[PDB]
């Protein structure tokens, strides 16, 4: 009958890639989640939740590097991932 | 029909789980900067209009049995849901303070067929963990 | 900075 699948309007907004690392910066917090909220602020009012994501990867992509005295965790970046099973675009207004 | 209904009594809850202290066997270090990471999402959520529920340092129990409680309340005046995970991780991994626990067993609780009163509803996990042990040395724009 |  009516049915959807049970696995179905769900949204896992992840830090990073699969199988890769994710950064944090012990003064200022994850790259991840301090754009995730710098976005949410500037455009929560006004874009749907995958293109305020999608802000979010680029930020994240282009404004973070780390810096490490260690070569090997040295000049690294990242890039989050969005994984949708949403059925519907999502707006955090109201009109 | 091609927005989710956002207009319900309340937007819903937003569970946040901050690990930041790790028993030793772990091995895993203070994650020191998690907090900042806490207050800027509780936050950023309490100005979307959601209600926030900040819980520090839960065991990998106590992490199931939150979602499990949270999975059973009910949620029919609430537009959506909402949980940050913020802790060391592996691929599909979580950490509670004490060690590991898969993600599915955590997102499970909310199946569309487990907790009725978020079916045809959004579900969203922030997922701020490691998920293995790859390196990007990204490429020259 | 630290990787989790």
């Amino acid at each position: 009958c009516h049915k959807i699948p049970v696995e179905a309007d769900f949204l896992y907004a992840y830090s990073t890639a699969p199988g890769y690392y994710s950064w944090r910066n012990s003064k200022d917090g994850s790259w991840f989640i301090q754009s995730l909220c710098a976005m949410l602020k500037q455009y929560a009012d006004k874009l749907e939740f995958m293109h305020i994501l999608t802000r979010v990867n680029r930020k994240v992509a282009t404004e973070f590097e780390s810096f490490s005295f260690d070569a090997t965790f040295h000049a690294k970046k990242q890039i989050p991932c969005i994984v949708s099973m949403l059925t519907k675009e999502l707006y955090f207004y109201h009109h | 029909d091609n927005s989710y209904k956002m207009d319900y009594p309340e937007m819903g809850l937003c569970i946040i789980i901050n690990n930041k202290n790790f028993h030793k066997s772990t091995g895993m270090t203070s994650r020191s900067g998690t907090d900042v990471d806490a207050a800027n999402l509780r936050e950023t959520f309490r100005n979307l209009k959601y209600e926030v529920r900040n819980k520090n340092d839960l065991t990998r129990e106590e992490i199931v049995e939150l979602m499990r409680d949270v999975s059973k309340e009910d949620h029919s005046k609430r537009s959506s849901f909402v949980c940050v995970l913020l802790s060391h991780g592996e691929e599909g991994i979580i950490f509670g303070t004490n060690g590991p626990v898969d993600l599915k067993k955590i997102t499970n609780f909310f199946r569309g067929d487990r907790c009725r009163s978020l079916t045809g509803k959004p579900k969203l996990f922030i997922i701020q963990a490691c998920r293995g042990t790859e390196l990007d040395c990204g490429i020259e724009t | 900075y630290v990787a989790x």
